[PDB]
């Protein structure tokens, strides 16, 4: 038993909207390099789709996550350390450019200087990012596949088809699609940090954000491979990787990260889980994958009861970061309302960014239909997304608790309209899926006023604990390159000293 | 009571302590000097002075007064503002250790001798408490005491005054009042400098 | 010239003469005798009431503009009234014995026009008769446990304030300030936070360290009794002071002050970067906040969390010991009252037998107050039913305030 | 370096503390078995100042200062309990958090305006009124001003400069302090009446 | 003619109230690092006084500034170039650490950490910040002067009592006392960056400041005794000098200065000034030193005239820049009404922080005087502070100037007097000393009101032009170090490439 806490996130995918305003203010903000403008930290992919990098999903093609050996010990489906190593000088998994899509831009100059006399009206042709010549044709892009942009046949490769018979999706009237935003789920067991031979990535032991130390990395690119979410992205001009850092600078004050709180369709949630780092090894490891999701909610410690408080003080949790804890909006969905799940468990990481799957419009029928026992209002069963499908994003193929997800916010808006249109008390949805009064209220809440305050419950990540801010606050930012930081040795060959440190030390004691 | 501004207090207290109309009152004598000086002198001059606490430049009361930025931009600590006159007669230099004291108590702090500071008077601006740069007192013996280790609680009966109109009680409204101008105190510079920290690293101001 | 320069602007301009006026003034002895000779100075050219005229007087931060908002808050009257307010000189001047060493006397202070032998006594004396007659408050109140008076009364068979009247004429019921050293009649908790009384404000330092704190102090003079002077006539005397007063002494602050290294338990708060609170002037109009940039550090807790643990830490530690109690509190004749309107021709002291003992009017008035103890934390954090059963109100005028509680339900939840 | 991170416990009063409960499973009486100890009260209470503090824990704390109130209320009187705050109006909730703690469980809430020196008893004498006066914006629609021992640039720092700049509308303004004071600088006239004797003046120019 | 701008800066002497809030936001932002602890860029100081670092302004002792030798060359008072250079071992000249103050700390922790049983009550001591050693006793400070604090025979050796019979004013009748705040003047004839061997001191062309290029600068140490008003602190960690660098970081986007902005009396105005840089010289070396104030207003050009306007945009000033200068708080207050004057133009660097002199209380005299021309309100001739010292302090010891600017500024209060309480029309005063109704209230505009756009009209730097904003907006601030940073050249032995630019050329030209 080792108390840690983290950060989670939980998008409501019954609320997105597609907008991708979230990929654009992580880019502007910490990707517009050259070297990662391809890279997209966070991006939204339109379902059905293979997504980016193209069918990141398929695991047998780019062998990201992990596997489960007959022994039962976990090893990187990329292989074990010395397969790992054997494959150093070319991953053979590694995804190309192309997977991606080649960065361009265009000649907008050619508009400004296009000399008198021209035979046609300029224009902007695009140029490549990476070699600087004429492309003849922009042949694909992050986000090529948006709004069902593509055959079907092509669209429904998607790995989450596997096990559906979808040919009646390719009819018209049964058309469906749907948004799934996504970013580094800064899992409890990542792969990445088990898949790179120089350990230059980590889990931060305060808030759960892992990392690329940007020092460290030695550019070996195999943790692309390893990570099953292929949330990796390779800088390639400077020749090392780069990942979502969940805006640690804004998480260590308290704040929203940049997409969370630029999220529009406002889906996003973000609160203190507290888990049992000692149980990670042992849930992610579970014979059945079909059983992942209920072992990680069993790693998630109740906040709440005095035992989980006594034992994450003593193992150095910070107060404020309990409290926070104790009022996590995603707490409440994942393991009170059960309305959030975790992205592809059967990978065997323990994601930490889980989602509410949508509800949808109702499917084709032969006339308009029958009140249900939703009345007016939609029935779990008339949903034109297929659960299997949602099942597969989500739960290991185990439609059960996707379907408890649906049926418990159908619920909750029958209960609502009785009371709102009726003025009537009605929980007869409710109590057919479990859920009090009181719980519905607190969902309604949450998920449709949803107040700022009530969407980020986001503690300080301290950093004046078993540090020096002091003198931080007083010398941080002087870049005049004292040579020094980085390195707990004092000696330096520039005979220099740190800006932001103490050197004359106080003789009085 | 009248319903209007008034000029006439009518209560039989206000009426019976002469404050019915406004009059002239002179500073009392808080007779907290006379019973103490020269009874435990250091050998150095001693002299009566009114001592004023106006607010401070390097705090507001005490808060900030430990802050290193206005003790930097202060005098370093708990000081005293003395005439050029009166420290001259008591052979006080600018920045000397001095002791104030009287029936009260004892404080310890460095002068800071001024020309704006007319004779008769020191003021030791309010609050620069007990915390900091304070060396130990040769009349108590303890550790130097503060600006207000010199004063006393001495009541007015005229604010006692109740169940009269305006003349009634309020929380913050009515009451008596902590007066503190009309002290006086010893003044002296002070000899033995004793840190009383076991540290060995105490001084002597010489004469 | 000035005089005439000053009125005669207030004359051409009709009122716009001002005078600033601070503790330069106002920190003495017969700052009332400053300050009328101000403010007549400004009466006589009409400047008081006009737009850059009168009075303007600035001293500390003492208008808190919300007032009629915030009081039931900070006094709990959404729950119960009253509370038990009290008059800090006159609580110090008595708790920390300087009393014992005062050199002023009433006597020297007498219109010469006055009959010297109707106001005799030290005086903490005209305090003591103060407080009986209702004019200030007192604290401790009663030389009785107050939460036992209801239970006697009973027993009695009597309400519990015909019982305590009947026990104050008698002399079976006491006020504390008569014996302030008995054991019994001094205050044993201090909580301290938001000030350095030890380090500031406190007068006759030495005196709080010896009577309040019990540590050594740096008194120089004699008391009263080592001088042989003359005892006080409603105060009981006895030649040794009774000192270490406060059982515990509790100060909350996010820097080591000197009140703090005098105290028995030092409780880190946050400080105003770390904490949401509200902040207004005499200055200016506006209200602003103060608000958290970062979660307050290491184990420091904004007051408002401070005391609501203690509240909540209260309420399960009393179990047993304190229950759902009556208590009996003094109240004196509030200014803005139809009380104010107490003593109207002279003044009538009924210990002495010159009036009858008349709560309210001729003495303190004297309130029955409920106390749900385990109940502390949960109306510690919760709106009292008190404003829409009674309303709120002050400065004499009262209201129906129902609206604002249903709009607090919506913003707060209940 | 001098902030408060930990709850702090005088630690002779821990080491009794600790060593009382472990005889006395109710905290209640556990400090009564401590405060009703003549020795034992006196061993903490002598030790107030004199170093000794170590590290405690909010629950610690917590469990203490309840129990100690709960002995007071319940042997003492409510009345027994008192705390002491000032100024809510600099942060209001800040300063209800232990007034609302206290006057529920019936302790003294004690005031400041008065015990400091700020009310002006000649308000309530004349008015009706604890205090209420002019914002500084309003120095500016004055013609005429006189500053009284009052330090304007010193102790109304962010104020100020409604007094200098209503200079540049004509205004002409006088300082009357016994010395020379900042606020001087910033007036047409000084005049430096003997400490204490003010009203003296107020009452000839009233003349 | 070669037309640059600069923001000056002016402040009005008349309305301090030698708070310091200027000199505590500065020290937070710039200066509370180990190694100018001790240097205040921004420092306040009480008259009379000697100042920090004491006795600065005596030049015989410092050595600062320029002297006009008889051939009529200017030369730094340090000596020529190669006299400066044989003082480099050892400049003889250079302030020790205790002209300033020995920077001090205290035992806090003592406070908190006292053993029980302690026989006495625990207190922090002073400690050095220097050597940590504990300090007998602090006897010396930034600010000891403060308010007159120091016998008067030692505050009268202010440099600015010269030529004064003093006696009089050690008379308390007679006391009298002003503030004077100060930063780096960042002169347009820097003698700092004249005397600095290295060449690390630069004048920026776009705006003026002055700054000391921390790369570059060898630790010379002669900048320090180069400057007349000591306003180059050594930091004695870094080796190397620093300076105030008038919140150019702040300056480029238009703010204000961090001690303009936080300045609570409202004196400070930031405004653009246009400088003919080829006349720099010329004014700098005439012959009389009293000349020195009028020559530098000649070299200040006239922003409203077309042949200037003309000529600044020919010489590459901005747009905005020229339109700022159009509304100079700070050209109206040098250049039009006569009210600031520069801080001794003696020393012949063409200072660019003016002041505006303070008034004050009425002298003492026989009786309560009587009605002047400006009745009730003071005439220049009565006012307490000797007119010779301002002038020595600002005017190279001519009172003339002096006397116009109180005296205009007495005329204004006159004339608004009779506006504001007699209801009338009274221009007499302003007829007097020059003005127009039109002036008075301009003046009254800018310097009572002081609408916070009135006290400063800052242009942006526009740090677009001549750069690449482009790639530097979407690279800037990534500081992994790329160590390609601060050269021209591209080579770099790391063989690495900058973050914040494009390595990959466009070949479609
Ligand atoms: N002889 C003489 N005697 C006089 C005076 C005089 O002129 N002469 N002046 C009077 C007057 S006018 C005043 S206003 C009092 O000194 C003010 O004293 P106080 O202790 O409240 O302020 P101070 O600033 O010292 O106390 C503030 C303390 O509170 C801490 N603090 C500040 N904010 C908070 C907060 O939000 N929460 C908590 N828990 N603590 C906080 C602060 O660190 C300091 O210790 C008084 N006596
Ligand atoms: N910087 C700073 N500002 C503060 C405070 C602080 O501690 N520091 N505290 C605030 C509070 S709570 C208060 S109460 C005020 C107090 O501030 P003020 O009301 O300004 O009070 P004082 O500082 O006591 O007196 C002001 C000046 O009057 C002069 N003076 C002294 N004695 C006399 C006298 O007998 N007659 C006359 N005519 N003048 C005299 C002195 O020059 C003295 O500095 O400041 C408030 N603002
Ligand atoms: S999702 Fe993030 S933490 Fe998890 S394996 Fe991928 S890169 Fe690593
Ligand atoms: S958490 Fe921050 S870094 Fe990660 S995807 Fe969101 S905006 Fe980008
Ligand atoms: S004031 Fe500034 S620019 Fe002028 S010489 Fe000194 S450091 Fe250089
Ligand atoms: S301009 Fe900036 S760097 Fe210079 S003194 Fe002001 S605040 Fe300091
Ligand atoms: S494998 Fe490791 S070395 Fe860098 S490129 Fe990936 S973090
Ligand atoms: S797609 Fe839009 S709805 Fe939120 S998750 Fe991204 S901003
Ligand atoms: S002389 Fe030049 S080398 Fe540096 S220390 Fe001064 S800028
Ligand atoms: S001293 Fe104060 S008035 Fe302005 S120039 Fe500095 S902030
Ligand atoms: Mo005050």
């Amino acid at each position: 038993m080792k108390i840690r806490s983290q950060v989670g996130m939980v998008l409501n995918l019954d609320k997105a909207i597609g907008c991708h305003t979230c990929s654009v203010t992580c880019k502007n903000v910490w990707t517009s390099r050259e070297g990662v403008e391809y890279a997209w930290f966070n991006n939204v992919e339109t379902k059905p789709g293979q997504g980016f990098p193209t069918d990141w999903e398929n695991q047998e093609k780019y062998k990201g996550g992990w596997i489960r050996k007959i022994n039962g010990k976990l090893q990187p489906r990329m292989g074990n350390r010395a397969m790992l190593l054997g494959k150093i000088f070319a991953n053979p998994h590694l995804p190309g450019i192309d997977d991606y899509y080649e960065p361009f831009d265009f000649d907008y100059q050619n508009l400004h200087t296009a000399p008198e006399g021209s035979k046609s009206q300029p224009i902007a042709r695009p140029r490549s990012l990476i070699t600087g010549e004429r492309m003849a044709k922009i042949e694909k892009g992050p986000n090529w596949e948006d709004d069902l942009g593509g055959e079907f046949d092509k669209l429904a490769k998607d790995k989450n088809f596997d096990n559906i018979q979808k040919a009646m999706y390719s009819q018209f009237e049964n058309t469906f699609m749907m948004y799934l935003p996504r970013l580094c789920e800064h899992c409890l067991n990542p792969a990445c940090v088990a898949t790179c031979p120089s350990g230059a990535i980590y889990k931060r032991e305060e808030d759960g954000i892992v990392l690329i130390d940007q020092d460290k990395c030695r550019g070996w690119r195999m943790c692309i491979t390893g990570c099953p979410y292929k949330k990796i992205y390779f800088n390639w001009k400077s020749g090392k990787s780069e990942k979502c850092i969940f805006c640690y600078p804004r998480i260590e004050a308290g704040q929203p990260t940049v997409c969370s709180e630029t999220c529009v369709g406002r889906i996003r949630y973000l609160g203190v889980l507290l888990y049992d780092a000692d149980a990670i090894e042992r849930a992610a490891s579970t014979e059945n994958e079909k059983d992942l999701y209920q072992r990680q909610l069993d790693v998630f410690l109740d906040p709440n009861d005095p035992k989980v408080i006594e034992q994450a003080i003593k193992d150095g949790i910070p107060l404020s970061v309990i409290e926070a804890a104790q009022q996590s909006p995603v707490y409440k969905m994942a393991m009170e309302w059960k309305l959030a799940l975790p992205l592809h468990p059967e990978y065997r990481t323990l994601p930490m960014v889980w989602y509410v799957p949508p509800l949808s419009p109702i499917q084709s029928a032969a006339d308009a239909g029958e009140l249900g026992s939703n009345g007016i209002l939609p029935d779990v069963e008339s949903l034109r997304i297929p659960v299997q499908y949602l099942a597969n994003l989500l739960t290991a193929g185990d439609t059960k608790p996707v379907l408890r997800a649906l049926k418990r916010m159908l619920a909750m808006r029958h209960y609502k309209r009785a009371e709102t249109v009726d003025g009537k008390v009605d929980t007869r949805a409710l109590e057919e899926v479990g859920l009090t009064e009181a719980q519905a209220q607190e969902m309604y809440r949450y998920l449709a006023i949803a107040n700022y305050e009530d969407r980020f419950v986001v503690p300080s990540s301290h950093r004046e604990l078993a540090r020096e801010a002091f003198p931080e606050k007083n010398g941080c930012g002087f870049t005049f390159g004292d040579g020094c930081h980085g390195s707990d040795t004092k000696f330096n060959l520039f005979n220099s000293r740190r800006i932001d440190a103490i050197d004359v030390t106080s003789k009085t004691e | 009571l009248s319903g209007r501004q008034q000029l006439y207090q009518d209560h039989q207290w206000m009426r019976d302590f002469g404050e019915s109309l406004l009059v002239y009152r002179p500073p009392i004598d808080t007779r907290s000097v006379k019973e103490v000086i020269g009874q435990k002198s250091n050998g150095n001059q001693e002299k009566a002075l009114n001592f004023l606490t106006p607010h401070q430049k390097w705090g507001i009361h005490s808060t900030y007064s430990d802050n290193l930025l206005m003790l930097t931009l202060g005098r370093g600590g708990p000081v005293v503002w003395l005439s050029e006159a009166d420290a001259k007669d008591l052979g006080i230099a600018d920045n000397d250790w001095i002791e104030v004291f009287n029936s009260n108590g004892a404080l310890t702090a460095r002068a800071v001798v001024s020309q704006r500071v007319p004779a008769g008077m020191t003021m030791m601006y309010h609050a620069q408490e007990r915390i900091v740069n304070l060396p130990g007192s040769e009349i108590t013996q303890q550790r130097g005491g503060i600006h207000n280790s010199v004063t006393r609680i001495t009541p007015k009966p005229t604010h006692m005054i109740g169940g009269y109109a305006h003349l009634a009680y309020g929380f913050n409204y009515y009451g008596t009042v902590g007066s503190n101008r009309d002290e006086f105190v010893v003044v002296r510079k002070m000899k033995n400098i004793d840190w009383l920290d076991g540290e060995g690293n105490d001084q002597v101001q010489e004469s | 010239r000035i005089a005439r320069e000053f009125a005669d602007n207030a004359d051409k301009t009709h009122g716009r003469s001002m005078i600033i006026v601070g503790a330069g003034l106002n920190h003495w002895y017969h700052l009332d005798m400053n300050y009328r000779g101000l403010i007549n100075m400004l009466i006589f050219c009409g400047c008081v009431g006009q737009s850059g005229g009168g009075w303007a007087h600035y001293v500390g931060q003492e208008k808190l503009r919300p007032q009629t908002g915030w009081q039931p808050l900070a006094f709990a009257l959404d729950w119960q009234r009253p509370a038990r307010h009290m008059n800090s000189t006159s609580y110090f001047y008595n708790h920390s014995s300087q009393w014992r060493y005062e050199t002023v006397t009433a006597e020297e202070l007498l219109s010469p026009m006055a009959d010297k032998s109707r106001y005799t006594g030290h005086l903490i004396d005209f305090n003591v008769r103060a407080e009986r007659m209702g004019w200030l408050p007192s604290a401790p109140q009663l030389g009785t446990n107050p939460l036992t008076i209801a239970g006697e009364a009973e027993k009695a068979g009597m309400n519990p304030v015909d019982y305590t009247v009947k026990s104050l004429k008698e002399g079976s019921i006491r006020f504390a300030a008569e014996q302030p050293e008995n054991g019994k009649n001094h205050p044993r908790n201090l909580f301290i936070w938001r000030s350095n009384l030890l380090g500031s404000s406190g007068k006759g330092h030495e005196f709080m360290l010896k009577y309040l704190l019990g540590t050594e102090h740096g008194i120089q003079g004699k008391d009263l009794g080592q001088q042989g002077g003359v005892k006080p006539e409603e105060v009981d005397w006895q030649d040794n002071g009774l000192e270490g007063k406060l059982d515990l002494v509790v100060t909350l602050d996010f820097r080591l002050s000197s009140t703090c290294l005098y105290s028995d338990i030092i409780l880190p708060t946050a400080t105003w970067y770390e904490k949401d609170d509200m902040n207004t002037s005499d200055m200016h109009p506006f209200i602003h906040p103060l608000s958290a940039a970062v979660d307050p550090a290491w184990e420091a807790k904004s007051d408002w969390e401070i005391y609501k643990a203690i509240a909540k830490k209260f309420s399960e530690v009393c179990v047993g010991h304190l229950g759902k109690e009556t208590d009996i509190v003094t109240l004196p004749i509030q200014h803005d009252s139809a009380a104010e309107l107490a003593q109207p021709l002279d003044v009538k002291d009924w210990k002495k037998g010159e009036c009858d003992l008349i709560p309210g009017k001729t003495a303190p008035h004297i309130m029955v107050v409920e106390r749900d103890y385990p109940a502390t934390y949960e109306r510690f954090t919760s709106i009292g039913p008190l404003m829409e059963k009674i309303g709120n109100g002050g400065k004499g005028i009262a209201w129906n305030t129902q609206s604002e509680m249903d709009l607090l339900r919506k913003l707060n939840y209940t | 370096a001098n902030r408060l991170k930990y709850p702090m416990m005088r630690k002779r009063l821990m080491k009794m503390w600790r060593e009382a409960k472990a005889l006395h499973s109710d905290p209640v009486e556990a400090w009564a078995s401590i405060i009703e100890d003549a020795d034992k009260a006196k061993s903490f209470k002598q030790a107030r100042g004199r170093g000794g503090f170590v590290r405690s824990s909010w629950q610690e704390v917590n469990e203490l200062i309840a129990a100690s109130n709960v002995y007071t209320i319940k042997n003492y009187g409510p009345d027994r309990v008192a705390g002491f705050s000032p100024i809510p109006a600099m942060s209001m909730v800040s300063y209800a958090s232990g007034a609302r703690y206290l006057s529920l469980i019936g302790g003294t809430c004690l005031s400041f305006y008065d015990w400091y020196c700020d009310l002006p008893p000649a308000s309530p004498q004349t008015w009706g009124e604890q205090t209420d006066v002019p914002e500084s914006a309003d120095w500016y629609n004055s013609s005429y001003i006189i500053a009284w021992g009052s330090n304007v640039p010193q102790t109304r720092t962010p104020d100020a400069h409604f007094f200098t700049e209503v200079r540049y509308k004509g205004t002409k303004t006088v300082a009357v302090t016994p010395d020379y004071a900042e606020i001087a600088k910033l007036c047409d006239l000084w005049l430096a009446p003997k400490q204490g004797t003010d009203a003296a003046m107020a009452l000839a120019m009233g003349h």
